[PDB]
């Protein structure tokens, strides 16, 4: 494809999210950079408003996912360098067991040299004593599978992929996520069929920071048609 | 213009000017440039690929093993996009090989994941860990399989099946041969006085493994049972977290029964070919790095003939071609029963004729001879031979048999007890190390009924006599250990 060859070499990543729950109001402005040879993400989220009332570990599979590493039998089965640089609206549709919902859109985009994305999550009817807002998971995510499917109704892929999270005390959450990806511009833009790829993520915390952040390291490896 | 010396540091590592580094470096500038990320400029002149930038800032005080936020050192930068001089450069001002991030990867498993080739060498020759482990449980080998590379899947799991075997037929080590099944054990527990239970079974085991610690030298690797692997001690730990923590190999038995052939003349083979591809991938994960394939072989009058020869020169290279592709170690074990009547120049005659078929498939199924073990027996007479031997004699033939088949690309060559006594089995196991000959291979002991005959009678049934049979077992490790180095000399036994 003619956008795969603007992704050679280093590229600065700006994350912009704001996003309003339980009428809170907060906004979270992050920046690093990537790499979509060897499939490399280094980021580093600030919180800018401070004590984030939604946890950090159910936050992490939301902008980039844009630099991964494609064997050289694959390259034909992309979509998310076919509508570069012109975009794509990324919308989704986060469910959760007996809870809440959540309500993303995504705008992946190219300003000139900077990856720009702006998040405007939504989502109303939550608890005050569940997983959510009360904080009672841990600070850890394991590996997950990301399966992509098709369409050819609205133009578009429906990403559909269940992950779980952990707790302190023993049960298992279990997450529904209905990712729909829609171009922008009206140029070449290719048709994947069905296939999974992997996530290596990793959380920490940084001792030279008084406010609230998340140091994520996740490895993105593609691996075959299923 | 002279303000801000380390945001403009940092501008000209990373796009590459060489006329504006040095310009920097020599007014006053931080060579440990800290920013908001903490990323110093030398993951910056490794990442892109400059080689006259590291040269310049390892000359005035840079830390070569500064971790910034994510705890990633610039040795893992240095060999992520391909480069060959940047990696050689660093590993000579004393860089950390063993680097964990955030999840906990050595850098070597970086270079097998991207694509390298020469510089995966470069990191094996100074000392990098080969069982490297993370949060998440995969090493360098269930990695690149999934990615699809030719010279990294084949070539890396050459050095790690071998490293195993330096530590098995060490000089001074040794393999306790104890995979007694169900229907072997009830055989010896039986005119002894006692019966064939579970608490028997595994009460036996844990008094040669739990014991003194004047035995850990001596003993390089353990051969159990499936059976055993699922059961504890009375202490709280298992069995294979024992044996390795003083310095051990933790085997299993894997070979089953035998099957009768037709048309010979009591002509048997050995079971155990269906379903090796699914114990292979989870024997690795408990601690099994080795197994033990016996064979049942005899000479009578034309046994074994073109028949027997032929039949086990395929299955003993079948089995070596799927433990070697997840992490067990192949020990191909050619025992040869010596039942009837012969002499050394007949019994000599047989033992060139089946080893001579043992290597010759293995060089057609891709068998890497540098990480497997053999197990030959010795070149004894029969039990019904009128016309007797010394010591030297039978050690003369034994060396000369195996020379003519064995290669010399064998890690290590070990020996049986051949059915004979305890104190005998020892003593003709000196005499062959002790041959004026030239031997490539290492020599060692690996009986499985003399390293464990006194344990046995002195024993009884009981639970006092634990003291007393754990004795007997330090004098029989000692004797073995010497008498494959040399210096064994039979005093009051």
């Amino acid at each position: 494809s003619k956008g795969e060859e603007l992704f050679t070499g280093v590229v600065p990543i700006l994350v912009e999210l704001d996003g309003d729950v339980n009428g809170h109001k907060f906004s979270v402005s992050g920046e690093g950079e990537g790499d979509a040879t060897y499939g490399k993400l280094t980021l580093k989220f600030i919180c800018t408003t401070g004590k984030l009332p939604v946890p950090w570990p159910t936050l992490v599979t939301t902008l980039v996912q844009c630099f991964s590493r494609y064997p050289d039998h694959m390259k034909q089965h992309d979509f998310f360098k076919s509508a570069m640089p012109e975009g794509y609206v990324q919308e989704r549709t986060i469910f959760f067991k007996d809870d809440g919902n959540y309500k993303t859109r995504a705008e992946v985009k190219f300003e000139g040299d900077t990856l720009v994305n702006r998040i405007e999550l939504k989502g109303i009817d939550f608890k005050e004593d569940g997983n959510i807002l009360g904080h009672k998971l841990e600070y850890n995510y394991n590996s997950h599978n990301v399966y992509i499917m098709a369409d050819k109704q609205k133009n578009g892929i429906k990403v559909n992929f269940k992950i779980r999270h952990n707790i302190e005390d023993g049960s298992v959450q279990l997450a529904d996520h209905y990712q729909q990806n829609t171009p922008i511009g009206d140029g070449p833009v290719l048709l994947p069929d069905n296939h999974y790829l992997s996530t290596q993520s990793a959380l920490s915390k940084d001792p030279n920071e008084k406010r609230d952040h998340m140091v994520l390291l996740e490895f993105v490896t593609a691996a075959g048609i299923t | 213009s002279g303000s801000d010396l380390g945001k403009k540091l940092l501008e000209a590592a990373r796009a590459g000017q060489d006329d504006e580094v040095r310009i920097l470096m020599a007014n006053g500038a931080d060579v440990n440039a800290l920013d908001r990320f903490g990323l110093t400029p030398l993951h910056l002149a490794a990442q892109r690929g400059h080689l006259e930038i590291v040269e310049v800032l390892l000359k005035c005080g840079a830390d070569v093993n500064a971790a910034d936020l994510w705890g990633q050192t610039p040795l893992h930068l240095a060999a992520t996009a391909g480069h060959l001089e940047i990696v050689e450069v660093l590993l000579k001002y004393g860089a950390d090989v063993n680097a964990l991030d955030l999840i906990g990867k050595t850098p070597l498993h970086l270079t097998a994941i991207d694509g390298h080739l020469e510089i995966v060498e470069v990191l094996l020759k100074h000392g990098a860990d080969v069982n490297a482990q993370d949060k998440f449980g995969k090493t360098a080998f269930d990695i690149s399989i999934d990615n699809g590379n030719e010279d990294l899947a084949e070539i890396l799991q050459k050095l790690n099946l071998s490293d195993i075997a330096h530590r098995i037929v060490a000089p001074g080590k040794g393999i306790l041969a104890a995979d007694e099944s169900t229907g072997s054990i009830a055989k010896r527990l039986q005119s002894i006085g006692t019966e064939n239970t579970e608490e028997n079974r595994r009460f036996y085991r844990q008094l040669l493994l739990t014991a003194d610690d004047r035995v850990n030298p001596c003993i390089g690797g353990v051969i159990l049972f499936h059976e055993t692997l699922y059961q504890k001690a009375d202490d709280g730990r298992p069995f294979p977290q024992v044996i390795k923590s003083k310095g051990g190999v933790v085997g299993i038995k894997v070979d089953k029964g035998v099957v009768p052939l037709a048309g010979t003349n009591g002509e048997t083979t050995t079971q155990g070919l269906d379903g090796l591809s699914e114990r292979c991938a989870q024997y690795k994960k408990d601690g099994a790095d080795f197994a033990k394939w016996r064979c049942v072989l005899k000479i009578g009058e034309h046994t074994p003939s073109a028949l027997a020869i032929m039949e086990n020169a395929n299955v003993l290279a079948r089995y070596a071609s799927i433990c070697q592709q997840n992490g067990i170690v192949p020990i191909v074990e050619p025992e040869i029963l010596p039942d009837g009547d012969h002499d050394l120049k007949r019994c000599q005659y047989v033992t060139e004729k089946v080893l001579a078929a043992v290597y010759k498939a293995l060089s057609d199924h891709h068998i890497y001879l540098e990480g497997t073990l053999l197990k030959p027996n010795m070149v004894t007479p029969g039990h019904a031979c009128t016309q007797k031997y010394s010591h030297e004699e039978i050690a003369m033939a034994t060396v000369t048999a195996l020379r003519r088949t064995v290669p010399p690309a064998v890690t290590g060559v070990t020996f049986l007890s051949g059915g004979q006594s305890e104190e005998e089995a020892s003593i003709n196991l000196n005499a062959i190390n002790k041959c004026p000959l030239l031997k490539p291979w290492a020599l060692t002991f690996s009986y499985g009924r003399a390293l464990q005959a006194s344990a046995l009678k002195a024993w009884g049934g009981k639970k006092e006599n634990l003291k007393a049979a754990q004795e007997e077992y330090v004098k029989r490790a000692l004797a073995n250990s010497l008498a494959c180095q040399g210096k064994y000399t039979p005093s009051g036994q």
